[PDB]
């Protein structure tokens, strides 16, 4: 996997390859790695497919029920839960996961929780085995308060070259773009990001 | 005892009717990084043969340089060189399957996959394989790695027995060759993009073709694909 | 850690006649549950009438028919161009094997052809070069479901003569060159619905006085 | 130290014209060492017969157990447990084990009262169903077996004609495993009549 | 497999079973485990069958060489210790044997030598090798005398291999009988275990835990 | 190592020095054997001008290869002892292998083989 | 194993090879892979044979119990959530890898299922050791706005894919077609191309032939 | 603990158990009894894992004398060997399993015919008219297999025992310290005191 | 290979050697001697890992025999000893070394003493009044520690040892057949036959 979220000035947006792995066998060439927990919470799954999927699975049951009582919860809130469960269960679990959501108070927010179950709450996050070649990229080119076409130029440019260098990452570049408007899908096809 | 370091990927190749065509793409693998991305994996031996190495990349060298000084000693005393006492594909091989044997006899063995593809004087296709172990078998067609398991059996829909070789021509060859180099590049990930194809046929002779693409992808359907299961948007 | 073998699979198998021998063999190649070759022949004519086999490790196979096909070779040389015996070959690819017994050839050899009194011969031999001259020998991947039927059918085993109260056992003879072909084609037909590593093609080398007659069979492809 | 193969012993059923047969050798060892060779594998439940291979304790286990549930599934239902519905029996009781099975290869053997059609079934240890038209095979000899009924078999055969093909074929395969034969027994079923014969066979 | 070798009154009997086995696998029902060194020289084979075929095969030509260049027969003394010191130079290399060198001299008498693998050389009476060899010392032991007659002696031999043919599942197929006299040996047959066990059953009285 | 073929023929067919060899022993002190109907006897001469001798000490003529057999000799005495040595360590290694001690004959075709072998070895007379 | 999922216009098709494998040897020729869960809910399964019998069952059971609960047709997502769920919580240890698909209410739906847990959509999908021989077929020959004659064609040509070229995959192939509007059909042996051919001879014993030493008759009735 | 034997004959069945006992490179004791008396007409003898054989014997001792006073009746040898070995079946697969291999030997006073019964730790039960655990089968065995007829004595069958005990003192390894010898017929069980 | 003894006296050295040779669970032979005589007045008897004990023994015998002839001239036991120890200390470091335990008795004419040489596979040379090697020391130093004194005639030294192979009859685990016991003093070395 390469995954990443990417705060900016309307909100934020998350990114990710479609490719899923047995071995050097694509298992996957369009995998969906962007999940809903919640109508303007989501997250970009690494690690073990069927780890991340029920991990994901219980956080939008606990945050469907919290909705319920409490009415909607918050992108630190939902963080929380996915923590909790990595935390507490790490030795069991092979999960990383970057929380994004946007509330109208906070605006656009990500949060980091890698293997050990921490939390890390940043303005833009990468993760997944692809994410080591663009480390000294993201850094060089992030800003933060970005338009929107700037931020997806950035996350394209990024998991284009994750995508380049990592066997373990390919296929399509989906992105999906959480702002006060609401949430817009967005793919991005080998022909053109590969020629960048 | 050795460990691979800087690999190549599938080879994959199959008989026509008048020759043989041979392909493999252009990556050497550092485990699951991509490292380098202008690497020739079919080596022509004269006009008449060409090599396909998978495996070691550092192996893969050292039998260029065989391979290389072969042609030379070849010509030593050798009149006739360019024409009855040169190199046949039969004669490449076997120097390679004694090497290649004879290696893994002493538990040091060049970590390899070979294909050595051409066409005899007498017009006869040959198309023989052999590896690290020095195993070493002949088909319609031949593939290493993960061609073996996703190549072979879209190339034996052409090529499914000997009667069927004289019934398959170069342009129908030719597009099984690439089409498997396409499903290759979906699901196996130390594969690229780029690959070079080679023919060698008994009236035309040797075609070698550089920086090819893989082309006409599916890859549409993936903005319907929701999820993983009960996700609606 | 590099093994140095491996297990390109296939079955033969080696019936002897009265004044014949048949060596048969599929010709299947595959590693693990990919086949290689549908056509890759591991029964081949080594001259004076012997025929041979190597099965197991195809790389260690082709080596020992290669080494003793130069055995034969210079054993012309040496002495003035004498037929080599079945006999005389047999011991001499102990001597092969066994030079190897600290790493051995992973193979199971059976040899065909006729013996001095023009008689039809099989041996066998283990990896390391034990030996044994039979009417019957199946090796290979499917030997364990051929051989018994073999035992059954040949050597007429386990049979004895109706009425007799199990006493009269039924008495041993030799088979016509056409009732063993139909038990050869029979075994691997059989070998073949049930052994994943046996099937695509069957080539039988029979030998007799004449010379080496080849015939071929399909084999189920699945 | 592996279950399946200390004692030996094998099983193997067939099919014919309005008949089934179903055989077993006699041998228990406990690996070199022959013990028994009145080891029976072979019991019934009414009709319904059930042979047993692998591990003789849970050989001896199994065929307990399926006494005690065929005798309470007759006393509830009031009649005797039918070839099919005995064979989803064992199936359940075997998985109920998955992950601390009984080592066993069992074979189900019969015919339908009410339908008059042969059946036969084989398991796995952990209780996969593997039905057949033709034969089913089980023990250490399941590989001679599956050779010997593979060439020997055809179908439509008469009882007399029946019981010469099952015995043959487990004869020549106990003779070439070490750990099978010491005898070995033959049942043959017909709708309203079951014989039960003794071979003789080599004792080494 | 089951050998055994004997010394008695008439000189000495050699009795081995005929079964080969790759683990439960039976290989062979006819295997020769008896191998004849020369016409006086008989050595038996049990462990490793290419490691013992191909020695005493080795050790046959010795002997023969033996003979041309001090023209006289190899005693049994030397023919074994041949054997045992060309084995114990590969000691630890995996040689896998159990033999019993017999034979008949002059000087010696008739002698067993059983000689092994890992080195041993032991001269005996009574020397029974393989995996059934318990089963075979039972019989001998409890039926042996030294003035057995030589038709005594073959039925012994023959029953005690019988008895482990039996009991050991990787013992069988058939009885090879030889008796070794100071002119030479004399081969007493194969006989087949499925037939001998029932004649012997029948006419003995014995293997009543057996259904006949 | 050194090479040299000192023992070679001549074109009237003799090899020089072996002959000469014998013309060693022709110089030697003498020594006779004679076997009777239940013994051998090994007699043996000793030059009588060197007095002042210890016979204690100084080396016998006659030489135990084993406790059954002798060898007495005529020659060089420094040459001698080189067979001795030889034929005592063979007659230990036949004890060993074939259980048994050496015969007079087997014995004698060893020494006679070892005298043979330099008349036609390189480097050495 | 080789199975197979192919979504088409008005509904979705599954289809499986009937090999079932015991280490090399072939236990059962014609096995059914293609498990109902509900009317119109149908499962292939790959992997260990009892785990993916059994867990098709437990699921079909609690799935009709739901349908009978709810006064529902049963959905899908249902079985796959009831599935995965199940199989996560045994950590991979129940080998079973399974292609659901069907019809409800809701749509025609097609996804694939591992042991451990994780689940995957698509147009498209291939389990078990023959799955790359089938999806190379499905790769190269499958496209948007397929009709029910072609997806079976495409569906059944990448099962025969897996038959010839997979060891692990042989026999038969069935199908079972799911569409929008109409019951399920089952095709059981849809396709049969692996018939055994005509024996050289028959092996009918001359009756009398196996010794016997007892006979008697077995008492089944009370 | 290592030699038991067992041999039915006509009319009773006879037992035959080492009186060693060894740990380490001391035989610490040379007149140990391997057997308990289940009922008036059922002995068993035991072998296998220290301290497991006694536990076991003597549980099941004490199983078998709470059924003969609860119902005023003893449990026929065929229906005690049915309880020792469901024993021994649940034990395999328990955290700690019984390492007890036994033998049975009853007069069933019913049927008025001796039986000896064969089960090892695993659970798995015989009728045999003779048997052993152990290595001591590799021997006696195929030795009665030669000498057994099944319509001997009490006598004949001690004299074929002695011809077992000669054999195993001249082959065996070990030194075992002889066999303490009990009968079991129609008038219960009795120990024979030379041997 | 097992029990070796070995107690020296007054005016002689008395060494005991046991007669099994024992392979997997057979005795496949009762009655080995396992000594060898180096020279008319020492004598060495071994044990340890099988082939390697003959091997070694013959090996040194060979040697020794070789030195007599050449000197015309019998070594003494405590050269033979030194040399013996000498290739058992090369063996150690070899490839594959020499597994095999010594005592070397012998009387020396020259001192007119008896003299014991334990040597174990490592090299390891102790003169000692009595030594053993094996688990037969752990009872029978003890034993000797208490009974033993240097004053002792050969008779006196041959009831000692009596009692030695009474005790390891009475606690060792293995039936080690008996013993083979031979004397050496200034007549040379002979056999014991009945013991
Ligand atoms: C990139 C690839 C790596 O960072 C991404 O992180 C993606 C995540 C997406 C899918 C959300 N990761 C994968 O694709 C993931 C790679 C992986 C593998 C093993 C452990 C962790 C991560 N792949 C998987 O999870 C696959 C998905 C299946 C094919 C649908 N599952 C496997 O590879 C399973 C995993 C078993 C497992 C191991 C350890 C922890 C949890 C689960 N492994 C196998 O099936 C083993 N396989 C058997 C056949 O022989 C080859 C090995
Ligand atoms: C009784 C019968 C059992 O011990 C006897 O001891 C007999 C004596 C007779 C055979 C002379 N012994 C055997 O039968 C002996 C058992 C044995 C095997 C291996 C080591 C020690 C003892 N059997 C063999 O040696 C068989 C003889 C064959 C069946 C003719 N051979 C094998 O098992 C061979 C080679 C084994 C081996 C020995 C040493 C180094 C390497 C290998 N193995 C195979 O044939 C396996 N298979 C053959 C087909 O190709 C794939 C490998
Ligand atoms: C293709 C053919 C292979 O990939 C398919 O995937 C099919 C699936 C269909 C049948 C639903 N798979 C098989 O046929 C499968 C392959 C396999 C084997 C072993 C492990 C995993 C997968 N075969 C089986 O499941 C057979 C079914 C038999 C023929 C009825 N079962 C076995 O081979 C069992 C394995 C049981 C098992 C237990 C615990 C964990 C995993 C698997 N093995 C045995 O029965 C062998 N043995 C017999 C002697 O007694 C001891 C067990
Ligand atoms: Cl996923
Ligand atoms: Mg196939
Ligand atoms: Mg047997």
């Amino acid at each position: 996997t390469s995954i990443m979220a990417v705060t900016f000035k309307d909100g934020v947006i998350l990114g990710a390859d479609s490719r899923t792995t047995t071995g050097a066998y694509i298992a996957n060439r369009v995998t969906d790695k962007l999940t809903r927990v919640h109508d303007k919470i989501w997250c970009c799954r690494s690690g073990s497919a069927a780890d991340t999927q029920a991990i994901a699975d219980i956080v939008q049951y606990h945050l469907e029920l919290y909705t319920s009582q409490y009415g909607t919860p918050s992108t630190e809130t939902a963080a929380s839960v996915f923590k909790e469960l990595c935390y507490e269960n790490k030795d069991n679990l092979t999960a990383g996961i970057i929380v994004a959501g946007y509330d109208d108070k906070n605006k656009g927010e990500v949060y980091t929780i890698p293997l050990g179950g921490s939390v890390h709450k940043l303005p833009y996050a990468i993760a997944g085995s692809g994410s080591t070649f663009i480390y000294g990229y993201c850094d060089k080119n992030f800003r933060e308060n970005m338009s929107k076409e700037e931020t997806v130029d950035f996350i394209k440019h990024s998991l284009s070259q994750a995508i380049k260098w990592d066997g373990s990452s390919g296929g399509v570049i989906r992105m999906v773009v959480l702002t006060a408007a609401g949430v817009e899908r967005l793919i991005f096809y080998p022909d053109e990001y590969e020629q960048l | 005892t050795q460990q691979p370091i800087v690999t190549g990927t599938s080879v994959i190749s199959m008989k026509y009717d008048n020759g043989v065509i041979i392909a493999a793409d252009n990556l050497g693998s550092y485990g699951s990084l991509l490292r380098f991305n202008g690497v020739e994996r079919l080596i022509p031996v004269g006009d008449n043969t060409v090599v396909g190495i998978s495996g070691d990349i550092s192996d893969m060298q050292h039998i260029e340089r065989l391979l290389k000084d072969l042609v030379t000693e070849n010509a030593y005393d050798n009149p006739l060189a360019d024409a009855e006492e040169a190199l046949e594909p039969s004669y490449i091989f076997e120097y390679l399957a004694t090497v290649m044997y004879q290696r893994r006899s002493k538990m040091n063995p060049l970590w390899n996959a070979i294909i050595v593809a051409g066409v005899q004087s007498n017009g006869d296709q040959f198309l023989r394989y052999v590896n690290l172990l020095g195993v070493t078998y002949s088909s319609p067609t031949l593939a290493t790695g993960f061609g073996a398991h996703m190549a072979n059996p879209l190339l034996r829909k052409v090529v499914d027995r000997e009667s069927d070789i004289p019934k398959t021509t170069v342009q129908v060859a030719e597009e099984a060759i690439v089409n498997a180099m396409r499903v290759l590049y979906y699901r196996d990930a130390r594969s690229s993009r780029n690959f070079s194809l080679a023919i060698i046929d008994k009236n035309t002779g040797l075609t070698f073709k550089k920086n090819l693409q893989v082309e006409n992808m599916k890859w549409d359907f993936a903005k319907d694909i929701k999820g993983y299961g009960t996700q609606k948007i | 850690q590099f093994n140095p073998y491996g297990d390109n699979g296939g079955t033969i198998l080696g019936i002897a006649g009265e004044d014949f021998a048949v060596l048969a063999g599929d010709t299947r190649n595959i590693t693990d549950y990919s086949i290689n070759s549908r056509y890759e022949p591991k029964v081949f004519d080594c001259g004076d009438n012997i025929v041979m086999s190597a099965n197991g490790f195809a790389a260690d196979g082709d080596a020992l028919v290669k080494r003793f096909k130069n055995s034969v070779k210079w054993y012309h040389f040496d002495h003035n161009d004498k037929k080599l015996s079945i006999n005389s070959a047999a011991r001499n690819i102990q001597h092969l094997l066994y030079g190897k017994r600290f790493f051995p050839y992973y193979v199971h050899t059976i040899i065909a052809g006729l013996d001095e009194d023009g008689k039809g011969a099989v041996y066998s031999f283990d990896p390391v070069g034990s030996y044994e001259r039979e009417q019957c020998r199946a090796g290979g991947a499917a030997a364990s479901l051929i051989m018994p039927f073999l035992d059954n059918q040949v050597n007429f085993k386990n049979q004895y003569e109706p009425g007799t109260n199990g006493k009269v056992k039924k008495p041993l003879k030799y088979l016509s060159v056409e009732e063993v072909i139909k038990l050869v084609r029979d075994s691997f037909t059989s070998a073949t619905e049930r052994h994943i590593q046996v099937g695509d093609g069957l080539e039988i080398l029979i030998v007799t006085k004449d010379g080496v007659r080849k015939e071929f069979y399909e084999l189920k492809r699945d | 130290s592996d279950p399946s193969s200390i004692n030996g012993g094998i099983v193997v059923a067939m099919t014919g014209k309005d008949c089934v047969a179903i055989a077993c050798d006699l041998r228990l060892g406990s690996q070199s060492l022959g013990v028994s060779n009145k080891f029976e594998k072979i019991f019934h439940y009414g009709h319904v017969f059930l042979g047993i291979t692998g591990l003789a304790t849970d050989v001896t286990t199994l065929n307990e157990m399926f006494r005690y549930k065929t005798n309470l599934y007759k006393l509830k239902e009031e009649r005797a447990i039918e070839p099919e519905t005995f064979t989803q029996l064992v199936s359940s009781s075997l998985y109920e084990r998955r992950f601390g099975p009984y080592f066993v290869g069992p074979v189900v053997a019969g015919i339908n009262s009410k339908s008059g059609k042969p059946f036969i079934a084989g398991f796995d240890l952990i209780g996969c169903i593997d039905e057949a038209k033709d034969f089913i095979v089980s023990g250490t000899a399941s590989d001679q077996l599956f050779g010997m009924c593979e060439s020997l078999y055809e179908p439509n055969l008469e009882p007399e004609d029946l019981f010469e093909t099952i015995s043959q074929a487990l004869l020549n395969a106990a003779d070439r495993d070490a750990l099978s034969g010491w005898g070995a027994v033959v049942y043959i079923i017909k709708k309203d009549e079951v014989v039960k014969r003794y071979l003789k066979m080599r004792q080494d | 497999t089951t050998t055994l070798a004997f010394r008695f009154q008439g000189g000495i009997i050699v009795a081995v079973d005929s079964r080969a086995t790759a683990g439960n696998w039976v290989a062979s029902q006819t295997v020769k485990a008896v191998i004849e060194i020369n016409p006086f020289l008989l050595g038996t084979m049990a462990g490793g069958a290419a490691d013992c075929q191909f020695w005493e095969t080795w050790l046959g030509s010795q002997c023969r060489l033996h003979e041309l260049r001090e023209k006289e027969r190899i005693s049994v003394a030397a023919a074994s210790k041949i054997l045992s010191n060309l084995v114990y130079q590969y000691k630890g290399a995996g040689l896998s044997m159990g033999t019993m060198i017999c034979g008949y001299t002059r000087k010696e008498g008739p002698t067993i030598y059983y000689v092994d693998s890992d080195g041993t050389r032991l001269k005996g009476d009574i020397f029974c090798v393989g995996s059934g060899q318990t089963f075979a010392y039972g019989v001998l032991d409890s039926n042996y005398k030294w003035d057995l007659s030589v038709e005594d002696a073959l039925y012994l031999g023959k029953r005690s291999i019988l008895a482990a043919a039996h009991r050991d599942a990787y013992s069988g197929g058939s009885v090879n009988l030889y008796h070794v006299t100071e002119d030479g040996w004399i081969y007493h047959g194969n006989h087949d275990v499925g037939e001998l066990f029932w004649k012997v059953k029948e006419e003995e009285g014995s293997f009543n835990n057996v259904i006949g | 190592g050194y090479d040299r073929a000192l023992s070679i023929f001549s074109p009237d067919g003799h090899i020089f020095q072996v002959e000469y060899a014998l013309e060693a022993v022709k110089r030697g002190t003498c020594a006779v054997g004679v076997k009777g109907k239940n013994c051998v006897v090994l007699g043996c001469e000793r030059r009588s001008t060197l007095k002042l001798q210890d016979t204690r000490i100084t080396p016998s003529k006659v030489s135990k290869i084993d406790s059954h057999v002798v060898l007495s000799f005529s020659g060089l005495n420094a040459d001698s002892r080189i067979l001795i040595e030889k034929a005592r360590v063979e007659a230990q290694s036949h004890r060993l292998t074939l259980e048994d001690p050496v015969t007079v004959e087997y014995l004698t075709r060893y020494v006679a083989g070892v005298q043979q072998r330099y008349t036609q070895s390189g480097g050495v007379r | 194993t080789t199975i197979v999922g192919v979504k088409f216009n008005n509904g979705v098709v599954i289809a499986a090879d009937t090999r079932s494998t015991q280490g090399p040897i072939v236990a059962d020729k014609n096995c059914a892979k293609l498990h109902r869960i509900s009317p119109k809910i149908w499962c292939a399964g790959a992997g260990t044979a009892a785990d993916t019998e059994a867990v098709t069952q437990l699921i079909g059971s609690n799935i009709e119990l739901h349908s009978l609960y709810t006064s529902r047709e049963p959905r899908v997502v249902s079985a796959l959530q009831m599935l995965k769920q199940h199989l996560f919580k045994y950590q991979g240890h129940i080998g079973a890898y399974l292609i659901v698909a069907g019809v409800d209410p809701t749509g025609s739906h097609l996804f694939s299922i591992h042991a451990h847990g994780s689940t995957d959509v698509g147009y498209y999908l291939s389990l078990g050791s023959g799955s790359l021989a089938a999806m190379a077929v499905l790769e190269s020959h499958w496209k948007q706005d397929l009709t029910k004659e072609e997806a079976i064609k495409l569906a059944s040509d990448a099962i025969q894919a897996g038959i010839w070229n997979d060891l692990g995959s042989g026999s038969n192939v069935d199908v079972c077609v799911m569409e929008i509007g109409k019951d399920a059909e089952y095709l059981r042996n849809y396709l049969t191309p692996n018939v055994r051919e005509e024996k050289q001879k028959s092996y009918k014993f001359p009756r009398g032939t196996t010794a016997v030493l007892k006979e008697s008759i077995v008492n089944i009735c009370d | 603990m290592d030699i038991i034997l067992g041999i039915r004959v006509q009319d009773s069945v006879i037992l035959a158990s080492s009186k060693a006992v060894t740990r380490g490179i001391s035989v610490l004791k040379d007149s140990d009894d391997k057997t308990r008396q289940l009922s008036p007409h059922t002995l068993m003898s035991f072998a296998g894992e220290a301290g497991d054989t006694v536990q076991f014997a003597e549980y099941i001792q004490a199983n078998i004398q709470l059924y003969s006073i609860r119902e005023d009746y003893e449990l026929s040898p065929q229906a005690v060997s049915s309880f020792v070995r469901q024993e021994l079946a649940k034990s395999i697969r328990s955290r700690r399993p019984y390492q007890v291999n036994v033998l049975i030997g009853g007069y069933d006073k019913k049927k008025n015919k001796p039986e000896l019964y064969q089960i090892d730790y695993l659970g798995t039960k015989v009728e045999l008219p003779y048997g052993a655990h152990g290595y001591s089968g590799f021997y006696t065995f195929s030795l009665l297999d030669h000498h057994y007829r099944p319509d001997m004595t009490t006598e004949e069958g001690l004299d074929l025992l002695k011809l077992c005990v000669q054999e195993l003192e001249k082959r065996m390894p070990m030194d075992f310290k002889g066999v303490i010898v009990k009968i079991v017929d129609k008038d219960g069980i009795r120990q024979v005191d030379d041997f």
